[PDB]
């Protein structure tokens, strides 16, 4: 009887084997499965006895290749493999000699220190339940039970890497009732998948001198070349964080040349880059590496990628997709002053997020970064300080069109706080007004501005009472993007009666600004430039007083760019004055 | 339906994305998203699926992301909301799909998909926010959200052009109740100037058994003893 099992089991494992080898993606997945079937019927006929001895090694054979195809045909571990090693585990006690996982295997391990001849499968089953709580993030425990299975007397070493390392596979696995895989192939992979995740985990709590130990110990040894490549770009990561540049740029050499997917190398690269100040290069690796993004098998077997974790934000492993990254580029391009490229690249992401109907999807901005509105915005802030304002004009005008609906229907416009309205609304107005000061249209500009104004004191933003949608967290609120933006379209105002020659009017909207941020200092230059010119000194004085009285934090960004644009050079001269 | 006794048995030949653990789906233009139970908490995924006539096949999986506030015979259900100027779903007006899923998706001119799960709450998805990678995964917290919170599990979700006065610029939303909580919505824009939604949480007797939607806000469904209308027109 036990022979035919055995013969089953041998001929399910031979046939996963087949799979994995050979075929395409579905014939693998139909025997695979097929596979995986058979193994569950065998695993049920085999419980359907009360375990004796000759049995047990039959039905952890077949428990190890279970768990193992299981996972490798999920796609992740979890903890229905955990309660078949808990059956597994009754099976081993209630033949020889209840409460929890630890104390279990204590006692089952207890069991196996009498050396029944199962040990080869018992270390396997150890090695497949120590790779759930690593990849579940169940350390501590972990090193108890490999402590118990070890000797106890190392106790002392809590580190686990060395736990790992001390740990043998039992024997050389002879004559028993084949297996897809061996216990030092889970040997080999635990080591690894446990460095790297030490060391990335270590390296986003700033020790990025610790990490190279770990990552070095990863390297050496089993180690897909997959994540050879993210390890190298680690260590180009420690090495930014260090200072060290030139072993950063070697890693990172390295690691394009090994790699097949060389995307998060050049944007460590890039952020190298960005700390040497060499924006030239910082802004050639990003171009280079959106034309990298343009491009876009499982194995039967338990494999280190099954148990790397998904990548986090804080890691250089996290590179987002060519339409995140086009936006990182063009972000940098607007931060920086090379604003007819960055018009273009503008103009190519809208391209890409707009255009998309066929193709497959190019994503917005994450969440962290801007909305989609933010977006228009810096756009048509690019295309101003271009030169092309008679294109940030269809922007702008496109953005109202396709939101009209959404937009207040301004009958409290003659009802005049209360309600409701997102700050890229108001802000589309001030810059359709700046738009017409470039053209030279002074009317429609103190038009356009006032508009704004109106909106920002008629209505607030921050109205996230009802819950109505996907409503911008975080940009489009911030009461410093407000008070900023509120001072920069009454500066933006008052410069324009000043360009008319309405002084007076230029002189009132620069107070209201004088009243909002105090701390901006653009605003005293135009209102001590007034004052100098009408009534110079008493007023002058009293406001130098209050300047050396007051003496940024997370605005978005179109009004950084669009605050840092209208304000002049002659600044802190004429504070000196 | 070509396809070249009067029973005939399909080969597995025919099978496509065996996922095997594929709990509910439904279809776009070019798209294929599903809905797959994993362990406790289920995963929406999204595929691509080759617009030429060529072996007809999934594609590499674009997306996916983790339905985090479902934890547990009902199968979830999943529909289609698609704008204007933008397939099997149903079609919304502006500006409704303004109010319930934000500028975002107004201005993406983003289909957005509507799962109500055997929890009963019924969450919202949209699809071009949900493109992810190994390198890129999809955070949860940020990229799917949940209009109302169902006590009872869903059976329908549709929607109707109230106000009727293939391609209809629908105007209402329906979500059903296994246990007959009927909620409408639709767009007011009223009291303030200012756009506000209409939530109604109807309560028709019995337990639903299917529900459907005809010409013009009338509402075919099915308690277990007879097959009764709704008329929100
Ligand atoms: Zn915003």
């Amino acid at each position: 009887c036990l022979d035919l099992w055995r013969e089953k089991n041998d001929r399910l494992v031979r046939q996963a084997k087949v799979a994995q080898n050979s075929g395409l993606t579905l014939r693998r997945q139909q025997l695979a499965q097929d596979a995986l079937e058979g193994l569950r019927g065998l695993l049920h006929s085999l419980q359907g006895l009360p375990a004796a001895v000759p049995v047990l090694p039959l039905e952890l054979t077949v428990t190890c290749n279970f768990i193992i195809l299981r996972a490798s045909l999920a796609q992740g571990f979890t903890e229905d493999q955990a309660q078949d090693i808990q059956r597994s585990l009754e099976r081993v006690l209630e033949t020889q000699e209840e409460q929890g996982l630890r104390e279990l295997w204590d006692s089952v391990l207890r069991a196996s220190c009498l050396l029944p001849e199962l040990l080869s499968a018992l270390h396997r089953l150890v090695g497949l339940q120590a790779a759930l709580w690593l990849s579940a993030d169940r350390l501590g425990d972990l090193a108890l039970l490999l402590e118990t299975l070890n000797g106890s007397q190392s106790g002392a070493s809590k580190d686990l890497l060395l736990l790992l390392k001390t740990w043998s596979p039992p024997a050389e696995e002879l004559d028993a009732p084949l297996t897809l895989q061996d216990a030092q192939g889970l040997k080999d992979v635990l080591l690894t998948a446990f460095a790297y995740r030490q060391g990335l985990q270590e390296l986003i709590t700033g020790n990025p001198d610790k990490a190279l130990s770990s990552l070095h110990e990863a390297a050496s040894g089993l180690c897909p070349r997959p994540v050879l490549v993210q390890v190298y770009t680690a260590l180009g990561s420690c090495h930014r964080k260090m200072g060290n540049p030139q072993r950063a740029l070697l890693y990172l050499v390295a690691a394009l040349k090994e790699g097949s997917a060389w995307g998060p190398p050049l944007l460590e690269a890039s952020r190298l880059y960005q700390q040497l100040g060499d924006t030239t290069a910082e802004l050639e690796s990003l171009e280079l590496l959106v034309e990298a993004l343009n491009v876009p098998a499982p194995q039967f077997l338990i494999e280190v990628e099954l148990l790397l974790p998904p990548p986090d934000l804080a890691s250089p492993l996290h590179c987002g997709t060519q339409s995140q990254t086009k936006h990182i580029l063009a972000s940098r391009c607007l931060q920086t002053g090379r604003a007819g490229d960055a018009a273009e690249h503008y103009l190519d992401l809208l391209a890409l997020l707009l255009d998309s109907s066929e193709p497959r999807f190019s994503p917005p901005p994450s969440p962290p970064g801007p909305c989609m509105p933010e977006v228009f915005l810096e756009a048509a802030v690019a295309l101003i300080q271009a030169g092309r304002a008679q294109d940030a004009l269809t922007l702008c005008e496109e953005l109202l069109s396709r939101t009209s609906s959404l937009l207040p229907k301004m009958s409290r416009l003659w009802e005049d706080e209360l309600p409701y309205c997102p700050l890229w609304v108001s802000a589309t107005h001030l810059l359709q007004g700046q738009a017409w000061v470039q053209l030279g249209a002074q009317k429609v500009a103190i038009s356009e501005f006032s508009r704004c104004l109106e909106l920002l004191f008629r209505a607030t933003p921050e109205e996230k009472e009802q819950g109505a949608a996907f409503n911008c967290e975080q940009g489009c609120k911030s009461d410093a993007a407000l008070q900023q933006l509120r001072a920069a379209a009454l500066i933006s105002r008052g410069l324009e009666w000043v360009a008319s020659g309405q002084d007076t009017k230029a002189l009132q909207d620069f107070l209201l600004s004088v009243q909002m941020c105090p701390g901006n200092r653009d605003t005293y230059f135009h209102l001590l430039q007034t004052l100098k010119r009408l009534d110079r000194r008493d007023e002058a004085t009293a406001l130098w007083w209050r300047l050396e009285a007051q003496t940024l934090w997370s605005l978005p960004l179109y009004l950084e760019s669009y605050l840092s644009w209208i304000r002049p050079s002659d600044r802190d001269a004429f504070l000196e004055e | 339906l070509d396809h070249p006794s009067p029973v005939i048995p399909v080969d597995p030949d025919a099978c496509i994305l065996p996922d095997a653990a594929l709990c509910a789906f439904t279809l776009l233009d070019s798209v294929l998203v599903t809905l797959v139970q994993g362990p406790a908490r289920w995963k929406m995924q999204l595929f691509e699926q080759p617009c030429p006539g060529e072996d007809p096949r999934p594609g590499g999986q674009i997306g996916e992301v983790e339905l985090s506030s479902y934890t547990p015979h009902f199968l979830p259900v999943l529909c289609s909301v698609s704008p204007s100027g933008s397939s099997g779903g149903f079609t919304l007006e502006d500006a409704l799909f303004g109010l319930l899923f934000g500028a975002d998706a107004t201005l993406l001119q983003s289909p957005v998909v509507l799962c109500g799960l055997p929890d009963g709450q019924l969450c919202c998805v949209i699809l071009k926010a949900l493109v992810t990678s190994r390198s890129a995964p999809g955070d949860p917290n940020a990229l799917v959200k949940i209009l109302h919170h169902l006590e009872e599990p869903v059976i329908f979700i549709g929607a109707l052009k109230t106000e009727p006065q293939e391609d209809v610029h629908c105007d209402c939303l329906v979500a059903f109740g296994h246990h007959g909580r009927m909620l409408a919505i639709k767009a007011s824009w009223d009291e303030s100037g200012k756009l506000v939604p209409e939530l109604r949480e109807y309560c028709l007797p019995g337990p639903v058994l299917c529900a459907a939607c005809g010409g013009g806000g009338r509402v075919y469904h099915s308690t277990p003893s007879d097959l009764c209308v709704v008329d929100l027109s």
